[PDB]
RNA sequence: ACAUUUAACUAAAACCCCUACGCAUUUAUAUAGAGGAGACAAGUCGUAACAUGGUAAGUGUACUGGAAAGUGCACUUGGACGAACC
RNA sequence: CCCCACUAUGCUUAGCCCUAAACCUCAACAGUUAAAUCAACAAAACUGCUCGCCAGAACACUACGAGCCACAGCUUAAAACUCAAAG
RNA sequence: AUAGGUUUGGUCCUAGCCUUUCUAUUAGCUCUUAGUAAGAUUACACAUGCAAGCAUCCCCGUUCCAGUGAGUUCACCCUCUAAAUCACCACGAUCAAAAGGGACAAGCAUCAAGCACGCAGCAAUGCAGCUCAAAACGCUUAGCCUAGCCACACCCCCACGGGAAACAGCAGUGAUUAACCUUUAGCAAUAAACGAAAGUUUAACUAAGCUAUACUAACCCCAGGGUUGGUCAAUUUCGUGCCAGCCACCGCGGUCACACG
């Protein structure tokens, strides 16, 4: 079987289920958490389960984690303007910590929808070319248009070999 | 990532640029012509067939100015190609002339002046082009007043042209879609576009020059 | 930072490399005074 | 607005922390008192042995 | 405001203070292993101009990108010392803490 | 191995594929040097007709001549192909019948 | 190593250096000669191993011998000791 | 191989050498005995976590390179040809 | 992989090898037609012809297209800002160099240390640092991430200067390799260059020639190649007698061979 406890975390499906896409301001995220104590279980679960999902959706945001430096767990976000957002996460569950940062620093669902629609316009249905980029390679594929000579040979009158023979 | 320097590529580049400045050919060599074969001996290239006639019959600009006190400063010089084409007086008022001293007859060089194309005088003097062409003609002093006599015709010209069929239909549809109800015809303002003739003197300052390779 | 044995060849080479650097540094400075002297003469 | 809301949440959590810390000291003081009593008896009994 | 330096804000651990007015900072980023789909730390060294030479080895620092690199390798400056080595003040409560224990109780100043 | 170890080692380094006697080429031309016979290994017994050729690459190799009856002589040109003679240990080349000087086996 | 000139009633002219490479430095191919390894139907000498293999086998190390191998010292069981008393 | 004699050596002091079937051939730490216990044999079968190591046999405790108080040494350690097995 | 054959007297486990599938080159044998696609082994040497002109002279273009894969993290993103197009001073847009930052192949650690690889200061000058087992420094191999891109253009990385006299443009030839297309036509289409233009030029390109390398569709005539012990679809009778020969693996042939001819 797959190695490690909770191997689901090492699957593209699980890594793409994160709902936190930070706004462009967020640059660094420092996760200070304690390895022991009941009040820090959520922070430990948040580091175990959710940091992979956050990093996958925000590849260019630096996530750095510090163990047992302070009596209580907290998050700190460093924004491009220079503002620092301290989020105390003590007593909160890993689900609550995740929802809290989506609200204050996550792009809303409308902002994300728009970006996806802008991507749709990059591929034009009418454009012809290689299959990697376009739906159809040649107009000959469109029914009604003169088929490809490779499939349906053209009439002798339309072929240059015999066009110049009739003339000369 | 540290690119290995190419020193010989920079040395030769500097040497070439220098030699191009010290061994540069003069206008006497570049713009010479053999009047029998009608080929520039510098490059051995034939002139176009349409220029053969004027090359034999007409004089260059500094073939005429070399016979004047100060290379014809403040003197009007026209061109045959202009006289044949345009009725309005087209001429240069010469302001500066850099003669080519290497010519045995001082029949090459440069020239600056103020353009007056079709009776419209330019505000500033600029370098004259086609100085090497067999096309120029000197305006006699006693004929200057009559030659320059011009009456500006009325400038009445078309100001607005209709949009082409399709574009017109697309501008009218946007009006109706936005809600604006109007029956005015969309038209292109062509007043800004001042269409100059194809034989209008270009800017000689931005024109290039033939390279040094002699034949 | 690193835990690698310094065998004879390495120890000997590192001594020369330091000596060569020191002898080059001194040369860099003898091509500073000579240039300064020539510049002073032009005046 | 979201940053102001986050700061308000942090302040609320801090008020809860102070309450929890106050209770823990009360329990600490109690445990300390018992330890000190036990220790004092041990020292006394041990001091008597050496005398 | 525009800077030619790619990394604009980076947190790192000071690992060297032997250059004059320059702190050598190790910055670690989480990188996905494409085969294992597990995140492993990748570390990079950054030189950060420290005007006051106030950085100590082992302290966590915040580096702001300089508008243009002042030296061949110095492209950042020390913006802030997030955690001083051995003298950490709890951001949540603002009290001095040694490890996971408060040196000054948060209840001292109420 | 652990996940850290697998990450530190990376993907398996494919052991480099070994080029056989033809050096990754379908056929090689050669010049016959001598013609001799070789006795197979156990449990077989025969006098298998072999030749030594100098290949176009310059290497000299022993090549089995297949079929019943050959006319190959020294200084003749032959095309060789892969395919080991399972009896003869170390004979990894075979002369192609019907090419250059090596002719097709004569019917019965 | 190498120099600021001529000209200036429009303005231009002039501008051009020598030093390396050697049978040295690098990596291979070919070999007088000297040796290994593997393969290989039916050669010669002995019998070291597999049974307590006829001195149980083997490890490290040392010395010795045509050859397998022998012996010393320590170690291993991947040997056994016949499994109530006699 | 058996008998006898007698050396190096076994001992002490001071320096080396750095090997073993150095194997209880069963890694350190933490935990479990529930279920399909479980190829075979051996010393029942497993979970978490981490480091080390292994990818057909033979060549090969070898060659070369490198390091070492080692100089008939030790450590690291291949390739060509061969085989369809070895275990 | 839905797997299969093969270690042994036999069983189980482990393991390598090989079989069956799909493509590309070359060889043997064989081969009817049409359409289409594709097409030196070699950065070795090349006979001959052609491949860049245009145009009232100046300019512009010949820096493109086409070719090749020798070398090889110059290709991507960001920052900044030339040249170029938008007639023109604008304008900003578009496009895209140099410069700065970041990112980016494979194998070898028996390549383990590199040897100046750093920082500070206006400078003078001071400090002694900088990279590296999380792989520095090196050696070896290779064009790449294919609407295309990068690099090269006889060699000396470059090309002032040397060796020297150049098809890695098209057609073609010599040598070489297992590897083998015509020394056709036309600028009519599109593209490029030039002209204000009618137009001119182009071995780009277009339309043909050659070739079972491939796809597609035919054929009244006309079928060959391999295989036939097991894996694996399928052998009758003779000759041979561990000989001659055969085999991808296991194997066959010693006088009744479904394995050789
Ligand atoms: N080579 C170093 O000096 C070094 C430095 C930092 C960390 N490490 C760590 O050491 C481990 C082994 O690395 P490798 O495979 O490159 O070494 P390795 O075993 O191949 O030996 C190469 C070199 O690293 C040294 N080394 C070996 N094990 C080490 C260890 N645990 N710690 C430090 N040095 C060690 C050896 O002395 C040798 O000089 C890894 O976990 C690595 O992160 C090594
Ligand atoms: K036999
Ligand atoms: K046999
Ligand atoms: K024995
Ligand atoms: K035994
Ligand atoms: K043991
Ligand atoms: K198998
Ligand atoms: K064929
Ligand atoms: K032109
Ligand atoms: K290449
Ligand atoms: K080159
Ligand atoms: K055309
Ligand atoms: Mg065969
Ligand atoms: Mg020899
Ligand atoms: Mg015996
Ligand atoms: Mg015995
Ligand atoms: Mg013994
Ligand atoms: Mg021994
Ligand atoms: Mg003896
Ligand atoms: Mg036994
Ligand atoms: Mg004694
Ligand atoms: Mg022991
Ligand atoms: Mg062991
Ligand atoms: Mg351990
Ligand atoms: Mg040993
Ligand atoms: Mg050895
Ligand atoms: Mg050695
Ligand atoms: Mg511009
Ligand atoms: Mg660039
Ligand atoms: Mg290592
Ligand atoms: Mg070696
Ligand atoms: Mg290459
Ligand atoms: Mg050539
Ligand atoms: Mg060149
Ligand atoms: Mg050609
Ligand atoms: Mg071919
Ligand atoms: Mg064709
Ligand atoms: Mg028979
Ligand atoms: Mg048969």
């Amino acid at each position: 079987p797959m190695k490690g406890r909770f191997p689901i975390r090492r699957t593209l499906q699980y890594l793409s289920q994160g709902n936190v896409v930070f706004k462009d301001s967020v640059k660094v995220m420092t996760v200070n958490y304690n390895t022991h104590g009941e009040l820090g279980e959520g922070a430990r679960k948040f580091v175990f389960f959710n940091i992979p999902q956050i990093q996958y959706k925000n590849p260019w945001v630096q996530i750095m984690m510090f163990k047992n430096m302070t009596p209580s767990p907290f998050l700190r976000f460093y924004l491009d303007s220079g503002e620092q957002v301290l989020v105390d996460v003590e007593t909160k569950s890993n689900k609550e910590i995740m929802e809290h940062i989506r609200k204050i620093l996550g792009k809303n669902e409308e902002t994300l929808r728009e970006e996806e629609e802008e991507k749709k316009q990059l591929s034009h249905p009418a454009n012809f070319g290689p299959r990697k980029y376009c739906l159809r390679e040649c107009i000959c594929e469109v029914e009604g248009q003169v088929p490809c000579p490779s499939l349906v040979p053209l009439p002798k009158e339309m072929r240059g070999k015999y066009k110049a023979a009739l003339k000369a | 990532k540290k690119v290995r320097p190419r020193l010989i590529a920079e040395l030769a580049r500097r040497v070439r640029a220098l030699r191009e400045q010290l061994n540069r050919p003069r206008d006497s060599q570049l713009y010479a012509v053999d009047y029998e074969t009608l080929t520039r001996p510098f490059s051995g290239r034939r002139l176009p067939v349409r220029a053969w006639a004027d090359v034999r019959r007409e004089s260059r600009l500094l073939q005429l100015l070399g016979r004047l006190p100060l290379f014809g400063l403040g003197r009007l010089v026209t061109r045959k190609s202009w006289l044949w084409q345009h009725d309005e007086p087209c001429y240069w008022r010469l302001t500066r002339v850099r003669p080519d001293y290497t010519a045995q007859n001082l029949d090459h060089g440069k020239a600056w002046g103020i353009l007056t194309f079709k009776g419209k005088t330019e505000s500033e003097a600029r370098e004259i082009e086609h100085v090497m062409y067999h096309d120029w003609r000197l305006v006699p002093k006693h004929e200057e007043e009559a030659f320059t006599a011009f009456t500006p015709a009325p400038e009445d010209s078309l100001a607005s042209v209709p949009y082409p069929p399709l574009l017109r239909a697309m501008i009218i549809a946007e009006r109706q879609k936005n809600g604006d109800t109007s029956t005015e015809e969309p038209m292109l303002n062509v007043q800004r576009i001042r269409m100059e003739p194809w034989d209008y003197p270009a800017k000689q300052e931005d024109k290039g020059r033939a390279k040094g390779t002699p034949v | 930072l690193y835990y690698r044995r310094a065998h004879r060849r390495f120890v000997t080479k590192k001594a020369l490399c330091i000596r060569v650097f020191q002898e080059t540094q001194k040369l860099k400075k003898r091509r500073r005074a000579l240039k300064a002297a020539a510049a002073a003469q032009k005046q | 607005e979201l940053m102001a809301w986050n700061q308000a949440e942090n302040r609320r959590l801090h008020e809860l922390r102070i309450a929890r810390l106050r209770q823990e000291e009360r329990e600490q003081e109690q445990r300390q008192a018992l330890e000190q009593a036990r220790k004092a008896e041990e020292v006394q009994a041990w001091a008597q042995r050496k005398e | 405001v525009r800077s030619s330096v790619h990394a604009r804000w980076i947190v790192g651990k000071v690992i060297g203070t032997k250059m004059q007015k320059t702190a050598k900072v190790r910055v670690t980023r989480l990188v996905l292993d494409p085969y294992l789909l597990k995140y492993f730390n990748k570390r990079k060294t950054y030189f950060a101009h420290d005007a006051l030479q106030q950085c100590t080895v082992g302290d966590i620092v915040l580096l702001r990108a300089l508008p243009v690199p002042r030296a061949k390798h110095v492209k950042h400056e020390l913006a802030e010392i997030v955690f001083k080595v051995g003298k950490v003040i709890d951001p949540v409560t603002g009290k001095p803490c040694a490890g996971t224990t408060y040196l000054e109780s948060p209840l001292s100043s109420e | 191995a652990t996940l850290n170890q697998m990450h530190r080692l990376g993907p398996p380094k494919r052991p480099p594929r070994k080029l056989g006697p033809t050096e990754g080429r379908p056929q090689l031309k050669g010049v016959v040097l001598c013609t001799f016979t070789r006795k197979p290994k156990k449990p077989n017994s025969a006098n298998r007709k072999c030749c030594r050729v100098r290949l176009s690459t310059g290497r000299e190799a022993v090549c089995f001549i297949p079929g019943e009856g050959h006319t190959l002589q020294e200084h003749q040109i032959v095309l060789v192909e892969g395919g080991r003679t399972q009896d003869l240990p170390g004979v990894k080349l075979t002369v192609v019948r019907g090419k250059y000087d090596c002719g097709h086996v004569q019917k019965k």
